[PDB]
């Protein structure tokens, strides 16, 4: 009896481009056919443009169609699918196609491999290897080993992991805790979706070790309410780790106890901000928080905090796993390990490109986006979020480094990157910042809460004509103000589109050339 | 709104460290929005005052405390979307629809609302209805899904 394995993507963005529709297709054909398949939805390769990208498990390996709609299914059946056989949408060998192939998915093993939540694909794919090691190993050997491969904070101020690890390690102190910032909340970015939707189990493994490493028993997941198919799918995901004994209070019979929930956002970006974040989930507003007290000092209800990113923590499994030298040996200067880059916006193959630090702006544009969607020429690419500078073509060979964009003033940040072509008018993006600025304000700083509606107003007069001159003085002066008196980079960094945006095109402001 | 289950949903988080959003969360999950008459059940049961409760609903966009329509449809605004034009969709939707941002149709089924990045920026612009998401959403496409909404 012949059952063909087929799979169909469950993340979020395959969703939204019709994924379920097509696996119920595939469904109600295979019935019409008297053919027995077993349908898995795995996580995303990461490849957007294919989505839904159809697998089926062929004796040559996977091979994959896309982007299929339901209306494609009975002539892909037609085409011979069930057996591998071509058709307009077929694009071979999966792990063949070099977007795919020409990466290095050191945190991104297993996304779009594996159905997201079977801890059999987990662990068939060095799933919990990590885990098996942390808990043979001192605590501080742990964060040592953190320490040791150079990993550094992906949320985007790259703080190196192992040496907050250590400050909370050495803190004393009954009750300590893993945070994970999940807010995600910057445009361009997904890898921390991705993870949450596509491989939740390599998450909860890196709390785990992080837990392990300092002497943590309770950890929370802080994630923005825009992505409720990564609650979801995270509390699930929790629940069938629990009930194996990779949670609770007896985790593999090894006595170590490490409790984990899920905590929903609220639609405030600056809740991102590591002690705003801390400040939510203490059931208050999220106005960030002074710091005589470092926060893994003294963090979530004063205890001990680590508080990491979605990816920083999702490296931490492979880092144990393979070593820290094996991680170490990735990237350049300061800048060690991999990234998953996400290309978006104006960008005809947009998606998940995982890559040594070192790979250049323009490879990634160009090798693995394939120019812009629209077809015309990119004019600007706002690198690390809404708080990144926008780069000009001239600044596309700077190779994506911590120390080598924060000199000519870029922002690897989280690694988004939002590609616009020609017709992006760029005092528009300006406005947009200082809107954006206005809108998600905490409020404990003038510039950041009031002086971010100023700068909107007197953008607004550039953007009808008035006065350029006059009112692009007004525009630096604001930013000026802003770099001087904000208490967190929600307004120290606004300036960063704007300044860029008015010293690349000051054409688009009414300036000369 | 049902006050009674509003009182159960809060006793049943009323020891959970940080309970206030998850009580939040799951007043405006099942009844629609928060209450003004939840905030003193919400405050004695958690020892704050009605204003510290008040002052958090007010600070979070996605909390409301008035109903919705019967659909809220999210329209990413973000850098992304915008670079794939969300803009021209944005000004779309409000002329489809009538009504602005933060605002609901005349005939109640539709509550437009801005959203700062939904991870799809990839796939943009993006849109999504209640949980369902949907990309590359032009004035067409729009129409069309709200098309759907409405039967
Ligand atoms: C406005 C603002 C928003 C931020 N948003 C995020 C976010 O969405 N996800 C994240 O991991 N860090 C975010 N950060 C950075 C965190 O404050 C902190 O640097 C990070 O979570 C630390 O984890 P890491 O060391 O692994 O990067 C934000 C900072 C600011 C000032
Ligand atoms: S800069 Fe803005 S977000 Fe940051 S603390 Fe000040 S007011 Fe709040
Ligand atoms: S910017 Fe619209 S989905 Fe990310
Ligand atoms: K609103």
């Amino acid at each position: 009896i012949t059952i063909t394995t087929i799979f169909v993507p469950r993340d979020s963005t395959a969703l939204a481009l019709g994924a379920d529709d097509v696996a119920r297709a595939i469904a109600r054909e295979a019935a019409a056919r008297n053919e027995h398949v077993r349908i898995v939805r795995n996580g995303s390769r990461g490849m957007f443009w294919l989505e839904p990208l159809v697998e089926v498990q062929t004796g040559a390996g996977r091979v994959a169609y896309g982007p299929v709609s339901a209306a494609d299914v009975p002539g892909l059946f037609d085409a011979g699918l069930l057996q591998g056989g071509e058709h307009a949408l077929s694009q071979g060998v999966t792990e063949e196609i070099p977007f795919l192939k020409q990466q290095e998915r050191l945190t991104f093993a297993r996304v779009g491999i594996t159905d997201p939540l079977s801890l059999d694909d987990y662990r068939a794919h060095e799933g919990f290897a990590g885990l098996e090691r942390a808990l043979a190993m001192q605590p501080a050997e742990i964060v040592q080993e953190v320490t040791d491969s150079g990993l550094r904070g992906r949320g985007g101020a790259a703080f190196p992991t192992g040496i907050k690890w250590k400050t909370v390690l050495g803190a004393q102190s009954a009750v300590k805790y893993i945070v994970c910032n999940a807010d995600e909340g910057d445009s361009g970015t997904f890898s921390d979706r991705m993870v949450m939707e596509d491989d939740p189990f390599m998450l909860i493994e890196g709390m785990t070790i992080a837990a392990l490493a300092v002497g943590a028993e309770q950890g929370y997941i802080y994630c923005r309410s825009e992505y409720p198919h990564a609650i979801a799918v995270l509390e699930s995901a929790i629940g069938i780790a629990n009930a194996a004994g990779w949670l609770g209070d007896d985790i593999r019979g090894s006595g170590k106890r490490f409790h984990l929930e899920v905590r929903k956002g609220a639609g405030a970006y600056v809740c991102g901000e590591e002690t705003a974040l801390l400040e939510s989930l203490e059931g208050r507003r999220g106005v960030v928080r002074a710091k005589p007290p470092l926060p893994a000092l003294q963090g979530l209800f004063g205890k001990p905090t680590v508080i990491n990113n979605v990816i920083s923590l999702a490296t931490v499994p492979v880092i144990l796993a393979r070593g820290a030298q094996y991680y170490r040996d990735y990237g350049m200067g300061r800048s060690r390990g991999t990234l998953p880059f996400q290309l978006a916006g104006n960008i005809k193959q947009g998606g998940l490109v995982e890559k040594a630090f070192g790979v250049t702006l323009r490879e990634l544009l160009v090798d693995y986006g394939g120019g812009t969607r629209s077809g015309r020429a990119i004019r600007a690419v706002q690198v690390g979020g809404p708080l990144g500078a926008y780069l000009p073509e001239s600044r596309f060979d700077v190779p994506l480094d911590y120390e080598a964009y924060a000199a000519f003033g870029g922002v690897v940040g989280h690694g988004g990157i939002v590609v616009f072509d020609e017709t992006v008018d760029m005092a528009k993006q300006a406005r947009y910042a200082m809107e954006f600025c206005a809108i998600e304000s905490c409020g404990k700083c003038t510039p950041c809460r009031i002086g971010s509606t100023r700068g909107v107003e007197v953008m607004d007069r550039i953007i009808a004509g008035e006065q350029p001159v006059k009112h692009v003085a007004l525009v630096r002066d604001l930013c000026d103000t802003m770099l001087n008196g904000s208490l967190c980079a929600m307004g120290g960094m606004t300036p960063y589109p704007v300044l860029s945006a008015l010293n690349e095109f000051p054409e688009d402001f009414g300036l000369a050339s | 709104a049902d006050a009674t289950r509003i009182a159960a949903i809060v006793a049943a988080r009323q020891d959970i460290p940080g309970a206030l959003l998850p009580i939040l969360h799951e007043i405006q999950d099942t009844q629609g929005y928060i209450p003004d008459a939840a905030v003193p059940v919400i405050a004695r049961a958690l020892n704050l005052s009605r204003a510290e409760v008040h002052g958090v609903i007010t600070f979070y966009h996605h909390f409301r405390q008035q109903p919705a329509g019967r659909h809220v449809v999210q329209v990413c605004r973000a850098e992304a979307c915008q670079s794939v034009g969300a803009e021209a969709l944005a000004e779309h939707a409000q002329r489809a629809l009538g009504c602005g941002f933060h605002e609901t149709t005349a005939d109640g089924q539709v509550t437009l609302e801005p959203v700062y990045c939904l991870g799809q920026c990839a796939c943009g612009p993006a849109v999504m209805v209640g949980e369902q998401l949907h990309g590359y959403v032009d004035a067409r496409r729009f129409d069309a899904l709200v098309r759907s909404l409405r039967e």
